[PDB]
Protein backbone atom coordinates (compact mmCIF):
# COMPACT_ATOMS: atom_id res chain seq x y z
CA UNK A 1 0.00 0.00 0.00
CA UNK A 2 0.71 3.70 0.17
CA UNK A 3 1.30 6.24 2.66
CA UNK A 4 1.11 9.54 1.05
CA UNK A 5 -1.61 10.02 -2.26
CA UNK A 6 -0.51 13.65 -3.01
CA UNK A 7 2.88 12.40 -3.82
CA UNK A 8 2.47 8.98 -5.83
CA UNK A 9 4.76 10.45 -9.01
CA UNK A 10 8.19 12.14 -9.56
CA UNK A 11 6.87 15.11 -10.92
CA UNK A 12 5.00 15.72 -7.52
CA UNK A 13 7.71 15.04 -5.15
CA UNK A 14 9.66 17.64 -7.01
CA UNK A 15 7.05 20.59 -6.18
CA UNK A 16 7.80 20.11 -2.28
CA UNK A 17 11.44 20.99 -2.60
CA UNK A 18 10.38 24.53 -3.74
CA UNK A 19 12.08 25.72 -0.19
CA UNK A 20 14.84 23.16 0.28
CA UNK A 21 17.83 24.36 1.22
CA UNK A 22 20.82 25.30 -0.91
CA UNK A 23 23.17 24.54 2.01
CA UNK A 24 21.88 20.66 2.02
CA UNK A 25 24.45 18.81 0.26
CA UNK A 26 22.15 16.18 -1.58
CA UNK A 27 20.47 17.10 -4.71
CA UNK A 28 16.44 16.93 -4.74
CA UNK A 29 16.27 15.27 -8.32
CA UNK A 30 18.02 12.10 -6.05
CA UNK A 31 15.49 12.74 -2.90
CA UNK A 32 12.33 12.70 -5.69
CA UNK A 33 13.75 9.99 -7.61
CA UNK A 34 13.58 7.88 -4.15
CA UNK A 35 10.52 8.31 -3.45
CA UNK A 36 11.01 11.16 -0.91
CA UNK A 37 9.20 14.74 -0.36
CA UNK A 38 10.28 17.25 1.77
CA UNK A 39 8.23 17.86 4.81
CA UNK A 40 9.18 21.83 5.27
CA UNK A 41 11.67 21.66 8.38
CA UNK A 42 15.00 22.34 8.06
CA UNK A 43 16.31 18.82 5.91
CA UNK A 44 13.49 16.64 6.75
CA UNK A 45 12.25 14.30 4.19
CA UNK A 46 9.51 11.24 4.21
CA UNK A 47 8.39 9.09 2.10
CA UNK A 48 5.61 8.38 -0.18
CA UNK A 49 5.27 4.44 0.13
CA UNK A 50 6.63 3.41 3.34
CA UNK A 51 6.25 6.90 5.08
CA UNK A 52 10.23 6.89 6.24
CA UNK A 53 11.56 9.73 7.34
CA UNK A 54 15.25 10.69 7.12
CA UNK A 55 16.74 14.34 8.26
CA UNK A 56 20.73 15.42 8.58
CA UNK A 57 21.60 15.01 5.10
CA UNK A 58 25.73 14.64 4.88
CA UNK A 59 28.04 14.92 1.77
CA UNK A 60 28.63 11.45 -0.41
CA UNK A 61 24.92 9.78 0.30
CA UNK A 62 22.93 8.17 -2.05
CA UNK A 63 19.00 8.29 -1.34
CA UNK A 64 18.83 4.74 -2.66
CA UNK A 65 21.52 3.33 -0.05
CA UNK A 66 19.96 5.41 2.89
CA UNK A 67 16.32 3.97 1.62
CA UNK A 68 17.30 0.14 1.80
CA UNK A 69 19.51 0.97 5.15
CA UNK A 70 16.73 2.45 7.38
CA UNK A 71 13.70 0.82 5.30
CA UNK A 72 14.43 -2.62 3.84
CA UNK A 73 10.71 -3.66 3.72
CA UNK A 74 9.32 -0.39 1.44
CA UNK A 75 7.39 -1.79 -1.07
CA UNK A 76 8.51 1.21 -3.92
CA UNK A 77 11.95 0.43 -3.00
CA UNK A 78 12.64 -3.20 -4.08
CA UNK A 79 10.38 -2.70 -6.97
CA UNK A 80 12.95 0.05 -8.26
CA UNK A 81 16.39 -0.95 -7.24
CA UNK A 82 15.25 -5.15 -6.57
CA UNK A 83 15.07 -7.23 -3.59
CA UNK A 84 19.06 -8.30 -4.51
CA UNK A 85 20.29 -5.20 -3.72
CA UNK A 86 18.34 -4.13 -0.50
CA UNK A 87 19.43 -7.79 0.77
CA UNK A 88 23.66 -6.49 -0.16
CA UNK A 89 23.07 -2.57 1.63
CA UNK A 90 21.06 -4.30 4.80
CA UNK A 91 23.95 -7.85 4.37
CA UNK A 92 26.39 -4.86 6.47
CA UNK B 1 -14.83 7.58 33.27
CA UNK B 2 -15.04 9.73 29.67
CA UNK B 3 -11.53 9.18 29.28
CA UNK B 4 -12.15 5.38 28.27
CA UNK B 5 -10.54 4.53 24.55
CA UNK B 6 -11.94 1.50 22.03
CA UNK B 7 -8.91 -0.28 20.98
CA UNK B 8 -10.84 -0.91 17.85
CA UNK B 9 -9.59 2.12 16.26
CA UNK B 10 -5.80 1.08 17.94
CA UNK B 11 -3.29 -0.84 15.62
CA UNK B 12 -0.11 -1.90 16.91
CA UNK B 13 3.63 -2.25 15.02
CA UNK B 14 6.77 -2.24 17.18
CA UNK B 15 7.25 -3.64 20.65
CA UNK B 16 9.68 -0.81 22.48
CA UNK B 17 10.58 -3.58 25.19
CA UNK B 18 9.95 -4.47 28.53
CA UNK B 19 9.79 -1.75 31.79
CA UNK B 20 8.31 -1.10 34.83
CA UNK B 21 4.07 -1.64 35.56
CA UNK B 22 4.20 -3.54 32.07
CA UNK B 23 5.35 -3.58 28.52
CA UNK B 24 5.71 -0.63 26.27
CA UNK B 25 4.20 -1.13 22.30
CA UNK B 26 4.24 1.88 19.70
CA UNK B 27 1.02 1.38 17.57
CA UNK B 28 -1.29 4.02 15.66
CA UNK B 29 -4.52 5.13 16.31
CA UNK B 30 -7.10 5.84 14.20
CA UNK B 31 -4.58 5.05 11.37
CA UNK B 32 -2.68 8.08 11.48
CA UNK B 33 -1.88 9.53 15.05
CA UNK B 34 1.27 8.06 16.53
CA UNK B 35 0.51 6.59 20.00
CA UNK B 36 2.48 4.85 22.95
CA UNK B 37 1.17 1.97 24.58
CA UNK B 38 1.84 0.73 28.13
CA UNK B 39 0.14 -2.26 29.10
CA UNK B 40 -0.24 -2.98 33.02
CA UNK B 41 0.99 -6.35 33.78
CA UNK B 42 -2.05 -8.34 35.44
CA UNK B 43 -1.40 -7.24 39.15
CA UNK B 44 1.62 -5.13 38.67
CA UNK B 45 0.39 -2.33 40.18
CA UNK B 46 -2.83 -1.86 42.86
CA UNK B 47 -6.40 -1.63 41.17
CA UNK B 48 -7.73 0.80 43.46
CA UNK B 49 -4.46 3.08 43.27
CA UNK B 50 -4.61 3.03 39.72
CA UNK B 51 -8.09 5.11 39.77
CA UNK B 52 -5.83 8.20 41.54
CA UNK B 53 -3.13 7.50 39.30
CA UNK B 54 -4.82 7.83 36.20
CA UNK B 55 -7.73 10.56 37.33
CA UNK B 56 -4.57 13.24 38.38
CA UNK B 57 -2.38 12.47 35.00
CA UNK B 58 -5.64 13.25 32.81
CA UNK B 59 -6.17 16.65 34.16
CA UNK B 60 -2.76 18.16 33.48
CA UNK B 61 -0.84 18.99 30.41
CA UNK B 62 2.01 20.74 29.56
CA UNK B 63 4.58 21.64 26.20
CA UNK B 64 7.29 19.31 28.11
CA UNK B 65 4.97 17.06 29.63
CA UNK B 66 4.42 13.39 28.59
CA UNK B 67 0.78 13.95 27.73
CA UNK B 68 -1.45 11.09 28.61
CA UNK B 69 -4.38 10.29 25.63
CA UNK B 70 -6.71 8.08 28.41
CA UNK B 71 -7.26 4.33 29.38
CA UNK B 72 -8.86 0.94 28.21
CA UNK B 73 -10.26 -0.27 31.61
CA UNK B 74 -12.94 -2.65 30.07
CA UNK B 75 -10.70 -5.64 29.56
CA UNK B 76 -7.43 -7.44 30.54
CA UNK B 77 -4.46 -6.03 30.57
CA UNK B 78 -5.46 -2.64 31.35
CA UNK B 79 -3.86 -0.32 28.38
CA UNK B 80 -2.48 3.14 28.82
CA UNK B 81 -2.29 5.29 25.49
CA UNK B 82 0.39 8.14 25.72
CA UNK B 83 2.21 10.47 23.77
CA UNK B 84 4.78 8.19 21.67
CA UNK B 85 8.37 9.63 22.35
CA UNK B 86 10.69 8.30 19.12
CA UNK B 87 13.68 8.16 20.99
CA UNK B 88 12.79 6.72 24.32
CA UNK B 89 14.77 6.88 27.63
CA UNK B 90 16.82 9.71 28.05
CA UNK B 91 19.22 7.94 29.91
CA UNK B 92 19.61 5.01 26.92
CA UNK B 93 19.81 8.69 24.82
CA UNK B 94 22.41 9.82 26.87
CA UNK B 95 24.11 6.48 27.04
CA UNK B 96 24.36 6.12 23.07
CA UNK B 97 27.66 8.64 21.86
CA UNK B 98 26.57 8.04 18.13
CA UNK B 99 24.95 11.26 18.88
CA UNK B 100 28.04 13.41 19.72
CA UNK B 101 26.36 15.76 21.89
CA UNK B 102 27.13 19.46 22.27
CA UNK B 103 27.36 21.67 25.69
CA UNK B 104 24.86 23.54 24.28
CA UNK B 105 22.43 20.60 23.27
CA UNK B 106 22.86 19.52 27.18
CA UNK B 107 22.12 22.42 28.47
CA UNK B 108 18.60 22.34 26.60
CA UNK B 109 17.92 18.94 28.24
CA UNK B 110 17.49 20.76 31.51
CA UNK B 111 15.75 23.45 30.55
CA UNK B 112 13.30 20.84 28.89
CA UNK B 113 13.39 19.33 32.24
CA UNK B 114 13.02 22.18 34.13
CA UNK B 115 9.80 23.73 32.12
CA UNK B 116 7.78 20.70 32.74
CA UNK B 117 8.82 20.50 36.25
CA UNK B 118 8.06 24.36 36.96
CA UNK B 119 4.70 23.12 35.59
CA UNK B 120 4.19 20.37 38.41
CA UNK B 121 5.62 22.86 40.54
CA UNK B 122 2.47 25.50 40.22
CA UNK B 123 -0.01 22.28 40.10
CA UNK B 124 1.56 21.54 43.54
CA UNK B 125 2.62 18.12 42.50
CA UNK B 126 5.64 15.92 43.72
CA UNK B 127 6.77 13.84 41.02
CA UNK B 128 8.13 11.69 43.80
CA UNK B 129 11.15 10.20 41.69
CA UNK B 130 13.14 12.22 39.26
CA UNK B 131 16.19 10.82 37.08
CA UNK B 132 16.81 9.72 33.70
CA UNK B 133 15.57 6.51 33.86
CA UNK B 134 11.72 8.37 34.43
CA UNK B 135 12.46 11.18 31.24
CA UNK B 136 11.82 10.33 27.45
CA UNK B 137 12.88 11.84 24.44
CA UNK B 138 10.99 12.24 20.59
CA UNK B 139 12.78 12.08 17.87
CA UNK B 140 13.40 16.19 17.36
CA UNK B 141 15.52 15.35 21.27
CA UNK B 142 12.70 17.05 22.89
CA UNK B 143 13.16 15.82 26.34
CA UNK B 144 9.82 15.42 28.15
CA UNK B 145 9.42 14.16 31.57
CA UNK B 146 6.99 11.09 32.24
CA UNK B 147 6.11 8.32 35.79
CA UNK B 148 4.98 11.26 37.42
CA UNK B 149 3.31 10.46 40.87
CA UNK B 150 4.07 6.64 40.08
CA UNK B 151 6.22 5.98 42.95
CA UNK B 152 3.20 5.89 45.57
CA UNK B 153 1.85 3.10 43.58
CA UNK B 154 2.92 -0.79 42.71
CA UNK B 155 15.33 -0.48 44.82
CA UNK B 156 14.59 2.37 46.13
CA UNK B 157 15.92 5.93 44.19
CA UNK B 158 18.46 6.61 46.96
CA UNK B 159 20.83 8.12 44.54
CA UNK B 160 18.41 11.12 43.74
CA UNK B 161 17.22 11.62 47.55
CA UNK B 162 17.63 14.40 49.40
CA UNK B 163 18.93 14.13 53.22
CA UNK B 164 15.63 14.60 54.86
CA UNK B 165 14.30 12.16 52.78
CA UNK B 166 16.64 9.55 53.53
CA UNK B 167 17.01 10.22 57.11
CA UNK B 168 12.98 11.16 57.60
CA UNK B 169 11.48 10.60 54.64
CA UNK B 170 9.75 13.80 54.45
CA UNK B 171 8.91 14.74 50.53
CA UNK B 172 8.74 18.39 49.71
CA UNK B 173 9.00 20.84 46.38
CA UNK B 174 12.75 20.76 47.01
CA UNK B 175 13.04 17.06 47.05
CA UNK B 176 12.56 17.25 43.45
CA UNK B 177 14.85 20.05 43.63
CA UNK B 178 17.56 17.71 44.76
CA UNK B 179 16.44 14.95 42.41
CA UNK B 180 16.76 17.47 39.37
CA UNK B 181 19.83 18.22 40.36
CA UNK B 182 21.12 14.69 40.42
CA UNK B 183 19.34 14.54 36.76
CA UNK B 184 21.72 17.50 35.59
CA UNK B 185 24.47 15.34 36.17
CA UNK B 186 23.22 12.83 34.72
CA UNK B 187 22.94 14.58 31.28
CA UNK B 188 26.38 16.07 31.78
CA UNK B 189 28.00 12.53 32.65
CA UNK B 190 26.02 11.32 30.00
CA UNK B 191 24.30 8.64 31.65
CA UNK B 192 26.83 7.87 33.94
CA UNK B 193 25.47 6.26 37.39
CA UNK B 194 25.87 9.06 40.39
CA UNK B 195 27.73 8.11 43.42
CA UNK B 196 28.72 4.93 41.35
CA UNK B 197 31.91 3.37 43.75
CA UNK B 198 29.46 3.54 46.68
CA UNK B 199 26.80 0.94 47.24
CA UNK B 200 22.68 2.32 48.03
CA UNK B 201 23.51 2.29 51.96
CA UNK B 202 26.55 3.83 51.78
CA UNK B 203 25.12 6.46 48.77
CA UNK B 204 22.79 7.16 51.68
CA UNK B 205 25.11 7.33 54.98
CA UNK B 206 28.04 10.03 52.51
CA UNK B 207 25.10 12.35 51.60
CA UNK B 208 24.37 12.96 55.13
CA UNK B 209 28.03 13.84 55.86
CA UNK B 210 28.08 16.66 53.31
CA UNK B 211 29.73 14.61 49.86
CA UNK B 212 28.16 16.24 46.99
CA UNK B 213 28.46 14.81 42.91
CA UNK B 214 31.70 16.13 41.55
CA UNK B 215 31.77 18.27 38.41
CA UNK B 216 31.50 16.30 35.24
CA UNK B 217 34.17 16.92 32.45
CA UNK B 218 31.30 18.31 30.06
CA UNK B 219 29.60 20.93 32.63
CA UNK B 220 31.04 24.53 33.21
CA UNK B 221 31.88 26.37 36.37
CA UNK B 222 28.28 28.09 36.14
CA UNK B 223 25.67 25.07 34.88
CA UNK B 224 27.80 23.25 37.94
CA UNK B 225 26.72 25.86 40.12
CA UNK B 226 23.00 25.54 39.15
CA UNK B 227 23.13 21.81 39.61
CA UNK B 228 25.25 22.25 42.97
CA UNK B 229 22.58 24.96 44.30
CA UNK B 230 19.72 22.30 44.14
CA UNK B 231 22.07 20.14 46.78
CA UNK B 232 21.70 22.33 49.50
CA UNK B 233 21.62 20.75 53.27
CA UNK B 234 18.93 22.62 54.23
CA UNK B 235 15.93 22.03 51.66
CA UNK B 236 14.50 25.99 53.10
CA UNK B 237 17.73 27.29 50.89
CA UNK B 238 17.58 25.06 47.87
CA UNK B 239 15.88 27.04 44.70
CA UNK B 240 12.31 26.46 43.19
CA UNK B 241 12.21 25.56 39.10
CA UNK B 242 11.36 29.20 38.19
CA UNK B 243 14.40 30.61 39.99
CA UNK B 244 16.61 27.31 38.18
CA UNK B 245 14.64 28.09 34.78
CA UNK B 246 15.81 31.88 35.33
CA UNK B 247 19.56 30.84 36.07
CA UNK B 248 19.63 27.68 33.52
CA UNK B 249 17.98 30.30 30.68
CA UNK B 250 20.48 33.27 32.16
CA UNK B 251 23.33 31.08 31.56
CA UNK B 252 22.18 29.83 27.68
CA UNK B 253 22.40 33.51 27.04
CA UNK B 254 26.70 33.32 27.93
ZN1 LIG C 1 9.91 4.14 1.15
Amino acid sequence: SISNLSMQTHAARMRTFMYWPSSVPVQPEQLASAGFYYVGRNDDVKCFCCDGGLRCWESGDDPWVEHAKWFPRCEFLIRMKGQEFVDEIQGR
Amino acid sequence: GSWEIDPKDLTFLKELGTGQFGVVKYGKWRGQYDVAIKMIKEGSMSEDEFIEEAKVMMNLSHEKLVQLYGVCTKQRPIFIITEYMANGCLLNYLREMRHRFQTQQLLEMCKDVCEAMEYLESKQFLHRDLAARNCLVNDQGVVKVSDFGLSRYVKFPVRWSPPEVLMYSKFSSKSDIWAFGVLMWEIYSLGKMPYERFTNSETAEHIAQGLRLYRPHLASEKVYTIMYSCWHEKADERPTFKILLSNILDVMDE
